[PDB]
């Protein structure tokens, strides 16, 4: 995300620096381990790899600050997901009746910079409509979003 | 309900965010601004959904004109009245401006994207 204010970008830099003690601009598994051992945790050498791997985006075996930023912002959008989902239902459910119609999908959904077809919205419902009322309520909507 | 005392504040609090008198502010500081306002016009945080739902028109660079804000902000306070229709005239008398989207149009895009991005994972992982 580039919805990050300067204060926050700086905030995340404070932490990136905690690790990047040689100031070369990457975090190595070694530097990861060092901070953790200083804070009283002793993880394996394999644990350290996997931790670097999950954030490393280019497979060069280390973490630059862009890669770090991506991971950290992804974690902020994690803490809001439950709500972000709710507030998206309320975007579709404009009549407020707690059921999402085809019409209500059609009205909002955009893809490849244009509307969806009646057939496309129909299937979106059909995939999500567990109970089979030809409408989507919250619980069905959640399962079709959450992971 | 409203006074010149209040309109002094708006134009005072506005100069902070737009001293260059562009007559615009970026969308992403609309939340900050709405908060820096005083009563009654103020819209305290959290105010994201409120502002989105005002359906303010945005020109390019996601900027929003002074007046577009003032109108929606006073409407929220005075409601859709005739005293307000009169007010819309007076202060509207007291440049390049081509709106290309709205905050509600912008929100539908973000929700659409969210839906599509999440669909991708699902469509794949239900194909072993
Ligand atoms: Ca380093
Ligand atoms: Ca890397
Ligand atoms: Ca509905
Ligand atoms: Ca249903």
């Amino acid at each position: 995300a580039d919805q990050l204010t300067e204060e926050q970008i700086a905030e995340f830099k404070e932490a990136f620096s905690l690790f990047d003690k040689d100031g070369d601009g990457t975090i190595t598994t070694k530097e990861l381990g060092t901070v953790m051992r200083s804070l009283g945790q002793n993880p394996t050498e394999a644990e350290l790899q996997d931790m670097i791997n999950e954030v490393d985006a280019d497979g060069n075996g280390t973490i630059d600050f862009p890669e770090f930023l991506t991971m950290m912002a992804r974690k902020m959008k994690d803490t809001d997901s439950e709500e972000e989902i709710r507030e998206a239902f309320r975007v579709f459910d404009k009549d407020g009746n707690g059921y999402i119609s085809a019409a209500e999908l059609r009205h909002v959904m955009t893809n490849l910079g244009e509307k969806l077809t009646d057939e496309e919205v129909d299937e979106m419902i059909r995939e999500a409509d567990i109970d089979g009322d030809g409408q989507v309520n919250y619980e069905e909507f959640v399962q079709m979003m959450t992971a | 309900a409203l006074s010149e005392d209040d309109f002094d504040m708006f134009y005072e609090i506005w100069e902070k965010f737009d001293p260059e008198a562009t007559q615009f502010i970026e969308y992403s500081v609309l939340s900050d601004f709405a908060d820096a306002l005083s009563e009654p016009l103020r819209i305290a945080k959290p105010n994201q959904i409120s502002l989105i739902n005002m359906d303010l028109p945005m020109v390019s660079g996601d900027r929003i004109h002074c007046m577009d804000i003032l109108f929606a902000f006073t409407k929220r306070v005075l409601g859709e009245s005739g005293e307000m229709d009169a007010l819309k005239i007076q202060m509207e008398e007291k440049i390049s401006y081509e709106p290309i989207t709205t905050t509600l149009r912008r929100k539908h895009e973000e929700v659409s994207a969210m839906v599509i991005q999440r669909a991708f994972r699902r469509h794949l992982l239900q194909r072993s």
